[PDB]
Formats: structure tokens, C-alpha cells, sequence
């Protein structure tokens, strides 16, 4: 009784937080023509749609099965495995696409202003969703993923291959892109700091802002996903870890989906539109 | 020595301060006391004309109440059908830095100018249909701030050179110039009869001119600061003004003084543009507040707000038949209201 | 120096603007009253027409 | 649909105009707009003529196209206006940069140039526009210091206190007096620019002579830095 009530409350709160945060991002874009004109928002709304699908399609049914201790939705279990792999992959691939947009903008500023368009933004998003659909649906419907209860266990080849495409390649791209952004930001901060120092000298710490922003972005993403993706490789290969431990790290992966709208969409232009809508 | 002329000027001002106070037997706010106020003017956007790349910096209605010109600092002047939202023409300007445009009472011609110091006239109804420059009115020694056609062969312009001028379009030269303003002349409006016009300037004054006498007839000075916009009240006997002062003021051509002032403690930024509804009952004003306030012209109560813009409201115009207001902005959109 | 002619022309402007005839503020205001009340019945921003009459619906 | 032949012609005309606008939008993004400012003595007129290797007189603005590394720049010189700037400057709310030119050899005029820079920098409508300073006629500054006339302190008494930044990079064989002078005047504009604007706009100083063929390369390099810092602020990395 007590642990059933506690887990029901906590999972309900986590679902509602994930739902509300991603709904606010979708509510802000539709009413705001300047937000729609800024290309970077196409990615931030695509991320919020991915995270909204995690909240509607996936988390609630697993929460019910965790409080119940059994799975009621039997034919839906095969569909739910595809929904989870797709929207979990789509959420990761949207973060990877946001890093490549930010890196292109900072790395090649004239070529970005010239070649970046609503067509280019929409093609990048369309490929992230396409790849998340292809990896999930074709393997699940062809029954390539599998080698009352819902069987979420995976074939060794599919588990490793799916982890490379969905996580280990996109985290390698995020590490390279954010590392090069840090080096470019350090060059500009040295230049600014030199002129500020000369002005103070003649009249007679900012690097921590860069480190804080990038350490939140990489720290939250890697902390939630890396424990899950390591276990996801180990467990089918061993066929090594207690199922309770696996279920908590699964819930950390979806918890990142609730943090995604906080990290990406709390910028002052969105924050104004939220305040203007809410009153 | 000069000083007898300063003494005469000071005593002439003392006489006219007294003469205006001798006319001041009442106020509009007093005699308005029994008037039933207008209802809350809940106007809404009925079209959004989009296609300009940069900030829209001026617009003007056709006398037909269908067609609009507007100008933006990307160097396009666009002609719009307000009912169907069709683009009837788009004209590439030779200078990007346009600051005004105007459209002839016949619909035959459009004019525009800006930092090039030139007014360029475009013929819309040329034989081959592909529109081109009819003439360029060079001769101002500062940027053009405003243009208005009196007819297809007469245009009045104001300039940063502190003057206004009247031109003959066929000759391509000034046939009168108006020179009593000091500092930059910002705004300009013909009277309904086209025999008088008013202008406002950075001297914080407005002046009344006769189009064919070529001289100043009255001067008005109620603003504490720079005047960005001016408009005649539809009867032709009064006009409103708007300024960096954060105030509108209404003046009468026979009382020779401020008849009313429009202000509220919530507004502290400049007024960019003004206009009246067809009866004169409403005064509509655009702001650096990203929105337009609508004022009861007699009471000076805020009767409503138009809130649909993301950046500075640069221009504002009521249709010649009163059926709509269009408002342009630095966000690059035109919105039409009822 | 030319400031004599500038101050003289200014005094001529102030004479011309002084000599103009003027009217009581009460009469000036009453003309604006009469013009508003005569035309307010025909001013569609005060009193919205139905979407059948309005080309802007 | 209900279109007559007239409505069809109006919609077809509209779609042709929209095709033209959509093509010209590429040109409007593919170019950078620059406002060129500076007093009568500044030499801005010789800088703009010397840039034309990279490409009526009574009209109120002049325009120069140039390109560097296949990026287009339009540079606007406002001239034949009145000397009161405060109104026409609002057009330039959206240029990539202001280029501001100073004659470094005129100690009499240099406080006017500092006052003129201060009113550009603190302008309500320029709150996001970064300034490229060209500290021009560096040859004449070298001549007026190497002549031994020893007079900057008559105009600027803090030049008796001031000593050269360790961040300074003098050219080979430049005299310590010339170096202390050129960095002193630079640091007066840095005194003004660093006091306001909270990283929303930055000042980019250069030492130059109008004959420098490097000047278009200096504009390109600073526009690249101006856009990088602008992108870095959107993401809160500045
Ligand atoms: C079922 C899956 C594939 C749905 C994924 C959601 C996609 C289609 C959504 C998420 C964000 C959305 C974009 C958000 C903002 C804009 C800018 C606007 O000016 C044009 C539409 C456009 C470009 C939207 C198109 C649709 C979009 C890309
Ligand atoms: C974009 C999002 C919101 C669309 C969501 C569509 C959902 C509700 C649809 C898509 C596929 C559907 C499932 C497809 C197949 C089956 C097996 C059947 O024996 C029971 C119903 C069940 C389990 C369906 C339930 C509803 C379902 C999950
Ligand atoms: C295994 C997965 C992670 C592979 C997909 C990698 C991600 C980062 C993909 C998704 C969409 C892709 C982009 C799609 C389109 C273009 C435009 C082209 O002119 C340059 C490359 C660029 C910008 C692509 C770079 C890589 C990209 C951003
Ligand atoms: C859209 C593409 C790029 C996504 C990657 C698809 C990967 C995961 C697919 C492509 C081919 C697949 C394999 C094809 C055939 C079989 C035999 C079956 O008895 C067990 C699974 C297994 C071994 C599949 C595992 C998953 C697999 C490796
Ligand atoms: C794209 C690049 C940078 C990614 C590099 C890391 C990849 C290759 C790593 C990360 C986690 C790793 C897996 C973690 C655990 C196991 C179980 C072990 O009994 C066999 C190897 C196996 C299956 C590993 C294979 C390689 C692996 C998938
Ligand atoms: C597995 C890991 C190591 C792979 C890392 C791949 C990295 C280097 C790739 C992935 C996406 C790539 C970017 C995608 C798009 C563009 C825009 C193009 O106009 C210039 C190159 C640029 C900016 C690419 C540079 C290299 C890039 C950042
Ligand atoms: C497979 C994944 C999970 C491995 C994660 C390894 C990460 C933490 C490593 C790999 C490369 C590393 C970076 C390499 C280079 C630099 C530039 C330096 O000036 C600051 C540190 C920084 C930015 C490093 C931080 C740590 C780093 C990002
Ligand atoms: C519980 C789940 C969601 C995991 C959350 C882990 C997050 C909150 C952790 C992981 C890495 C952490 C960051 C690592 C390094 C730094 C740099 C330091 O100078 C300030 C704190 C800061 C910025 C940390 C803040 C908290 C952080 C972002
Ligand atoms: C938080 C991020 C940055 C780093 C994550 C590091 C990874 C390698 C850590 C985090 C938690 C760890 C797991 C915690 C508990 C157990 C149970 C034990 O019986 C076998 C090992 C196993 C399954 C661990 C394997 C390694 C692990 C997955
Ligand atoms: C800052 C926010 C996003 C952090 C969210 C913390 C999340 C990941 C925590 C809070 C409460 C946790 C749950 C509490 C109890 C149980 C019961 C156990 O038998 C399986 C795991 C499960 C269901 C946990 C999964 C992880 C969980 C949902
Ligand atoms: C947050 C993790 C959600 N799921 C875990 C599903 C469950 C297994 C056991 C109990 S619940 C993974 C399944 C595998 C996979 C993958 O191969 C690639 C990309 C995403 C995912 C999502
Ligand atoms: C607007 C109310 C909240 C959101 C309800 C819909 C959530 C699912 C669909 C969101 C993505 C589609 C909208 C993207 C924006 C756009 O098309 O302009």
C-alpha cells in the first residue's frame, strides 16, 4: 500500500511536469510570429514534441504497470515497444541536431546566415524523426528486436546496433560540437578581456559562464542517458543486473525529457511569451 | 546693435500670450462634461499583409479605400489590394533608405524619398504596364521626411534641411518654399480643401502655411519636445500632434492654442504617428510602446488599444471612407483593423 | 552682419501672426462638438457594421 | 474555386511578385550593411576611395559595394545632411556595424571625436550596434610625436600619468613615445565603450592609414567576430 501510493504520486508528478513543460513550448511558438521566424525555434519545438510524445505515448502506461506489478495492455505491449524506441530516439536525435545547428552558427557565421532557411531547418528535423521511426518500427514490426508481462528484452545484435545509432554516435557528435564551441568562445573571451583590462588599467571569471552553460547541457544529458545505454548493452550480452536497477535507470532516461524544455526553452524570448500567455 | 528687434519680438510674444489667454474662456474638457463617452473600441486584426524584408517605415491609403502603398528599408515600395491581400505592384527603389511614401488622389502616381534627399515619382498606369520613374525632384539639402500630393502635378515635401517645398511635377522644380521652421521638419498634412497645410518639427512647434501665399500664418508651441506626427481633424478647423514628449495635443486654428491634451501615467515613450476616424470622434496614435492607443478625441479617455505588433509602430492611417485603419511596424508586417 | 535681417524677418513673422483674428475657446470647442455629433452615425470605427456590409468581415 | 478571369489575373500577378520578392530575399541576407561615420578631418573619404579596389553628388547618401572572401558588404557614407544627427540615425537600427573614423593627429579635435563617439555609443536606437574604430593617419601621429613637440599633455593631462599596456603589440622599430601616444588615445575610446552596454555591443579598435589595402580585411575579420559574439549571446555563452 504505502510504496504503491508513493510511486503513483511521484510518477504522476513526473508525467505532468513533462507534459506541462513541453505543452508550454508548443503554446508559445504557435502565437508568436517572431519565434516562428527565428530558425533555431524549429528545433526547440521539435525537441518539445518528442518529449511530449514520451509523456503521452510511453511514460503513463509503464507507470500503471509499475504500480500494478503486472502488464494489462497485451497487444499494445508490441506497439508500446515501438513508441518508446522511437520517441526516446527522437528526443536524443533532436538534442544532437540542436548541437549541430549551434556549431554551424558559431563556426561559420556568414555561411550560416546565407544558407540557413526554414527549408533547411525542416530537413534537419525531418531526418531526425525519420531515423527514429526507421530504427524503431521496421525492427519491431519485422520482430528483429526480440530474440501478465510485457517482454522488453532485446536481441544482442539489435541492442548494440540500436544503442550505437540512437546514443553513442549522437553523444560523440555532441562532444565534438560542444568542445569546438568552447574553444571558439574562449578565443572571443580572451579578446574581450584584453580590451576590458586595458580600459581599467588606463582608468586607474566570464569563462565560468561558458563552463556552467555547457556543463548543464552535457552534464544532464550524459548523466541520464549514459547509465541506461551501458546497461542496455550489458544485459542482453550477459544473457548481469537486477531488474529493479534497470527500471530506475530507464526512468532517468525519460526524466531527461522533462529537463529538456527547462534547459533549451527558458531563454528570455520564450520566457517573455510564457509570461504574456499566462498573465 | 540688434537688440531693438529682440525687444520687439519679446513684446509681440507677450501680446500673443495675452491674446490667447483672452480667448481662453473655457476648455474642451469642461464643455465635454455632458457628452456620453464612446463604448470600449474592441477592434481586431482582419488582414496581415506580409512580404517586406526590412522594417516598414511609411504607408498611405488610396482614395478608393482598396489600395495601399508601403515602403521598407530593404528598398521595395509595395502596392497591396487590402480586400484580397494581393500584391498589385512591387517597385525596386534606387536608394534603400526610404523614409516616406505617398499615393496620388487619382491613383495614377506614387511618390517616395528619404536619405538620398530626392523625391521619386512613379507612374502606375504607363502604357507597357511595367512601372518606372516619371521624375526625380532633387533640390532639398537634407533627407525627405514627408510627401503629399495636392494633385497629379503638385506635391508638397518636408525635409531635414528645415524647409518645406511645393513642386510642379511636369517642370521638376520648386514653385514655392517654406522657411520659418528651425530644426528638422518631421511631418506634414494637407487641409481637406488643399489650400492650407500644417507641419511639425524638431523646434517642438507646429506651423500653418498657405499653399499659394507661400507664408506661415500661425505658430503653435505646446509640446515641451520634438514633434514626430501631425494630422488635420476632418472638419479642417483643428489638428492633432504627436511627439517624443509622450503626449498628443489638439489645436484649433481660431482659438490659436492647445484645445486638448492626451496623456496617461503608463506611457513614457514617443508617439510616432496619429490619425482621426471619419467623424473626428476617435484619435488613433502609434507608439514606441509596440502598440496603438485609441483616444476619445473630446474626453481624452483611452477608448481602446491595438496590440498586434512585435516592434515599433512606425506608421498608421485610417481609410478615406473610415472603413478601416492600417498600421505598419519595424516588425515588417501591416495589420488592418475593425 | 546678416543676423539683423534674420531678426527683422522674424519680427515681420511675429507681426503677421499677431494680427490674425481669434475666437473664444467655447465657440471653437462647440464646432468640434457639432461636427462629431453630425457624423458619428456614419463613422464605422465607433459603431461596427455587420459582416455582410463590412469588406473586412 | 470561384475565381473569375480578373481574380485569376490578380492572383497570378501576386504569385509572380512573390516569386521576385522570394529571389531578392536571398540577396538581402547575402550582404552586410555598414554605416561609415567620422568628422571632416577624419579621412573617411580617402578610406572609402581606397576600398574600391575590392568593388548626383548633392544626394544625401553615398553607397560603396565591396566583397572579401565571397561575402558582400554595402557601406553607406551619410553626407550632404545637416550636422544634427539625432533623427536620421534611427534608420541604422539594423546595420552589421558602424565604422567610426578618427584623425589621431588632431589633439584639438580629439575631444570632439570622443564626444561624438560617446553620443553614438549611448544612443537609444543603437543599443545593439558594435563600432569598428579606425584610428586613422597613424603616420601623421608618428610625425607629430617624432618632431619632439611634446604637447599631448596640454590637451590631456592624464598623459603625464599614463603608461603603455603589456597587451600592446607595437610594429618593428616603432618609438616608445609613438607607442605610448597611439595606445593612450585608443584607450580613451575604450574608457567610453567599456563603461556601458553590458556585452550587448562591443568596440573594435584598429590603427590605420587611409592607404592600407588591409582595411577591407579588417572589416571582414571584425564582422566575423561581431556575428560570432551575437550567436554566442543567444545561447548564453556570453
Ligand atoms: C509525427 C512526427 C513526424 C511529428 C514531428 C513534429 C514536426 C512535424 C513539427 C515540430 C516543430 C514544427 C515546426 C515549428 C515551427 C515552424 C515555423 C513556421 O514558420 C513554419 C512551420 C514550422 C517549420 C513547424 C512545422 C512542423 C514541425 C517541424
Ligand atoms: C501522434 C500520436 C498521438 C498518434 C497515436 C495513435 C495511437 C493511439 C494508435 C496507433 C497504433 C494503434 C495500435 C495498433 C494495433 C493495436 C493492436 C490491437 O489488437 C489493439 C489496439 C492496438 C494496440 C492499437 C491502439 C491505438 C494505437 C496505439
Ligand atoms: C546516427 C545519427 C546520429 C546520424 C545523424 C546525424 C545528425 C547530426 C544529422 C541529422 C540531419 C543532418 C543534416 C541534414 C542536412 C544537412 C545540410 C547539408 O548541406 C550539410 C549537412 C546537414 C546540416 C546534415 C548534417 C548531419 C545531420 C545534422
Ligand atoms: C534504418 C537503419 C539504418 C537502422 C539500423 C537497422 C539495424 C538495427 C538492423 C538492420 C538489419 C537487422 C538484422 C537483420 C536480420 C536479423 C535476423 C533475425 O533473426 C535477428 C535480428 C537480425 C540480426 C537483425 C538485427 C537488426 C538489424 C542489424
Ligand atoms: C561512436 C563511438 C565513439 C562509440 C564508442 C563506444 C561504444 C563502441 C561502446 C560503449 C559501450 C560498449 C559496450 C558496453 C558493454 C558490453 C558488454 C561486453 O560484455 C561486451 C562489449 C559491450 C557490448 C560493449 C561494446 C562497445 C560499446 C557499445
Ligand atoms: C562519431 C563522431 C566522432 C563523428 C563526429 C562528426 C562531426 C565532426 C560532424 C557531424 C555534423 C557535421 C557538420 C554538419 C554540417 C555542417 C555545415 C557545412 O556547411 C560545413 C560543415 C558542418 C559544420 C559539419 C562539420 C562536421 C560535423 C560537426
Ligand atoms: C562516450 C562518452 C560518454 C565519453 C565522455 C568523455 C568526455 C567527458 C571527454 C572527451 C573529450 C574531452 C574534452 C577534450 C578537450 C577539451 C578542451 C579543453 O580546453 C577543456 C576540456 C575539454 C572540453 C574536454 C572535457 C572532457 C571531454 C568532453
Ligand atoms: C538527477 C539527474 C537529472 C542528473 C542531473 C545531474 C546534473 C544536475 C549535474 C551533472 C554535472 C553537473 C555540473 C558539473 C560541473 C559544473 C561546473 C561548476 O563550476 C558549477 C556546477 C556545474 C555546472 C555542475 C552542475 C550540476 C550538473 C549539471
Ligand atoms: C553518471 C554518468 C556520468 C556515469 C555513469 C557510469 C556508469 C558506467 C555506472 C553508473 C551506475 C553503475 C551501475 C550501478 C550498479 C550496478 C549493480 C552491480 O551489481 C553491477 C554493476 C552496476 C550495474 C553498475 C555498472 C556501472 C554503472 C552503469
Ligand atoms: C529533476 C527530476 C526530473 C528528477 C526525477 C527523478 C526520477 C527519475 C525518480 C523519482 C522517483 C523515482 C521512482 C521511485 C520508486 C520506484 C519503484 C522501483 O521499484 C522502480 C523505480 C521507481 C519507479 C523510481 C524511478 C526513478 C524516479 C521516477
Ligand atoms: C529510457 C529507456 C527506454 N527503453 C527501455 C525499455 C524497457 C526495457 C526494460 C524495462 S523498460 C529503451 C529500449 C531500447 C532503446 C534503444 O535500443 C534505442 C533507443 C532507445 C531505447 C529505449
Ligand atoms: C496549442 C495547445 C498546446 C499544444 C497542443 C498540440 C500538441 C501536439 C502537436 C504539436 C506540434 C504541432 C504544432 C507546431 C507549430 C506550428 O505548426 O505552427
Amino acid at each position: 500500500g504505502p510504496s504503491q501510493v508513493v510511486t503513483a504520486c511521484l510518477l504522476t508528478l513526473l508525467i505532468i511536469w513533462t507534459l506541462l513543460g513541453n505543452v508550454l513550448v508548443c503554446a508559445a511558438i504557435v502565437r508568436s510570429r517572431h519565434l516562428r521566424a527565428n530558425m533555431t525555434n524549429v528545433f526547440i519545438v521539435s525537441l518539445a514534441v518528442s518529449d511530449l510524445f514520451v509523456a503521452l505515448l510511453v511514460m503513463p502506461w509503464k507507470a500503471v504497470a509499475e504500480v500494478a506489478g503486472y502488464w494489462p495492455f497485451g497487444a499494445f505491449c508490441d506497439v508500446w515497444v515501438a513508441f518508446d524506441i522511437m520517441c526516446s530516439t527522437a528526443s536524443i536525435l533532436n538534442l544532437c541536431v540542436i548541437s549541430v545547428d549551434r556549431y554551424w552558427a558559431i563556426s561559420r557565421p556568414f555561411r550560416y546566415k546565407r544558407k540557413m532557411t526554414q527549408r533547411m531547418a525542416l530537413v534537419m528535423v525531418g531526418l531526425a524523426w525519420t531515423l527514429s521511426i526507421l530504427i524503431s518500427f521496421i525492427p519491431v514490426q519485422l520482430n528483429w528486436h526480440r530474440d501478465e508481462n510485457c517482454d522488453s528484452s532485446l536481441n544482442r545484435t539489435y541492442a548494440i546496433s540500436s544503442s550505437l545509432i540512437s546514443f553513442y554516435i549522437p553523444v560523440a557528435i555532441m562532444i565534438v560540437t560542444y568542445t569546438r564551441i568552447y574553444r571558439i568562445a574562449q578565443v572571443q573571451i580572451r579578446r574581450i578581456s584584453s580590451l576590458e583590462r586595458a580600459a581599467e588599467h588606463a582608468q586607474s571569471k566570464k569563462e565560468t559562464k561558458v563552463l556552467k552553460t555547457l556543463s548543464v547541457i552535457m552534464g544532464v544529458f550524459v548523466c541520464c542517458w549514459l547509465p541506461f545505454f551501458i546497461l542496455n548493452c550489458m544485459v542482453p550480452f550477459c544473457s548481469c543486473v537486477s531488474e529493479t536497477t534497470f527500471d530506475v535507470f530507464v526512468w532517468f532516461g525519460w526524466a531527461n525529457s522533462s529537463l529538456n524544455p527547462v534547459i533549451y526553452a527558458f531563454n528570455a524570448d520564450f520566457q517573455k511569451v510564457f509570461a504574456q500567455l499566462l498573465g | 546693435e540688434l537688440d531693438q528687434l529682440r525687444q520687439e519680438a519679446e513684446q509681440l510674444k507677450n501680446q500673443i500670450r495675452d491674446a490667447r489667454k483672452a480667448c481662453a474662456d473655457a476648455t474642451l474638457s469642461q464643455i465635454t462634461n455632458n457628452i456620453d463617452p464612446v463604448g470600449r473600441i474592441q477592434m481586431r486584426t482582419r488582414r496581415t499583409l506580409r512580404g517586406h524584408l526590412a522594417k516598414i517605415y511609411a504607408m498611405h491609403w488610396g482614395t478608393d479605400s482598396r489600395l495601399l502603398v508601403s515602403a521598407s528599408q530593404d528598398g521595395k515600395l509595395i502596392i497591396w489590394d487590402s480586400y484580397t491581400t494581393n500584391k498589385v505592384h512591387a517597385i525596386p527603389l534606387r536608394s534603400s533608405w526610404v523614409m516616406t511614401c505617398a499615393y496620388a488622389p487619382s491613383g495614377n502616381y506614387v511618390a517616395c524619398g528619404g536619405l538620398d534627399n530626392i523625391c521619386s515619382i512613379y507612374n502606375l498606369k504607363t502604357r507597357e504596364g511595367n512601372v518606372r520613374v516619371s521624375r526625380e525632384l532633387a533640390g532639398h539639402t537634407g533627407y525627405l521626411s514627408c510627401c503629399r500630393f495636392l494633385d497629379d502635378n503638385q506635391i508638397v515635401t518636408s525635409s531635414g534641411d528645415t524647409t518645406c517645398a511645393l513642386w510642379d511635377i511636369e517642370t521638376g522644380q520648386q514653385t514655392t518654399t517654406f522657411t520659418g521652421h528651425t530644426g528638422d521638419v518631421m511631418s506634414l498634412s494637407l487641409a481637406p480643401d488643399t489650400r492650407l497645410f500644417v507641419s511639425g518639427a524638431c523646434d517642438a512647434s507646429a506651423k500653418l502655411w498657405d499653399v499659394r501665399e507661400g507664408m506661415c500664418r500661425q505658430t503653435f508651441t505646446g509640446h515641451e519636445s520634438d514633434i514626430n506626427a501631425i494630422c488635420f481633424f476632418p472638419n479642417g478647423n483643428a489638428f492633432a500632434t504627436g511627439s517624443d514628449d509622450a503626449t498628443c495635443r489638439l489645436f484649433d486654428l481660431r482659438a490659436d492654442q492647445e484645445l486638448m491634451t492626451y496623456s496617461h501615467d503608463n506611457i513614457i515613450c514617443g508617439i510616432t504617428s496619429v490619425s482621426f476616424s471619419k467623424s473626428g470622434r476617435l484619435l488613433l496614435a502609434g507608439y514606441d510602446d509596440f502598440n496603438c492607443n485609441v483616444w476619445d478625441a473630446l474626453k481624452a479617455d483611452r477608448a481602446g488599444v491595438l496590440a498586434g505588433h512585435d516592434n515599433r509602430v512606425s506608421c498608421l492611417g485610417v481609410t478615406d471612407d473610415g472603413m478601416a485603419v492600417a498600421t505598419g511596424s519595424w516588425d515588417s508586417f501591416l495589420k488592418i483593423w475593425n | 552682419t546678416a543676423s539683423i535681417a534674420q531678426a527683422r524677418k522674424l519680427v515681420e513673422q511675429l507681426k503677421m501672426e499677431a494680427n490674425i483674428d481669434r475666437i473664444k475657446v467655447s465657440k471653437a470647442a462647440a464646432d468640434l462638438m457639432a461636427y462629431c455629433e453630425a457624423h458619428a452615425k456614419e463613422d464605422p470605427l465607433l459603431t461596427p457594421v455587420p459582416a455582410s456590409e463590412n469588406p473586412f468581415r | 474555386c470561384t475565381l473569375s478571369a480578373e481574380d485569376k489575373a490578380a492572383v497570378e500577378r501576386s504569385k509572380m511578385i512573390e516569386k521576385q520578392l522570394q529571389k531578392d530575399k536571398q540577396v538581402y541576407r547575402a550582404t552586410h550593411r555598414l554605416l561609415l561615420l567620422g568628422a571632416d578631418n577624419s579621412g573617411k573619404s580617402t578610406i572609402v576611395k581606397q576600398m574600391r579596389i575590392y568593388h548626383v553628388k548633392t544626394s544625401g547618401i553615398f553607397e560603396t559595394k565591396f566583397q572579401v572572401d565571397k561575402v558582400n558588404f554595402h557601406m553607406f557614407d551619410v553626407g550632404a545632411q545637416r550636422d544634427e544627427r539625432r533623427k536620421w540615425i534611427q534608420c541604422f537600427n539594423d546595420v552589421t556595424a558602424i565604422i567610426f573614423v578618427v584623425d589621431s593627429s588632431d589633439y584639438n579635435r580629439l575631444q570632439e571625436a570622443l564626444n561624438d563617439f560617446k553620443s553614438i555609443w549611448n544612443n537609444r536606437w543603437l543599443r545593439t550596434i558594435s563600432v569598428i574604430l579606425f584610428l586613422n593617419k597613424q603616420d601623421l601621429l608618428a610625425e607629430k610625436v617624432l618632431a619632439g613637440k611634446s604637447k599631448i599633455e596640454d590637451y590631456f593631462p592624464e598623459f603625464a600619468r599614463y603608461t603603455t599596456p603589456e597587451d600592446a603589440t607595437p610594429e618593428p622599430g616603432e618609438d616608445p613615445r609613438v607607442t605610448r601616444a597611439k595606445y593612450f588615445i585608443r584607450d580613451e575610446f575604450l574608457r567610453i565603450s567599456t563603461a556601458s552596454g553590458d556585452g550587448r555591443h562591443y568596440c573594435y579598435p584598429h590603427f590605420t592609414c587611409s592607404v592600407d589595402t588591409e582595411n577591407a580585411r579588417r572589416i571582414f575579420n571584425d564582422c566575423r567576430d561581431i556575428i560570432q559574439r551575437m550567436h554566442l549571446r543567444q545561447y548564453e555563452l556570453l
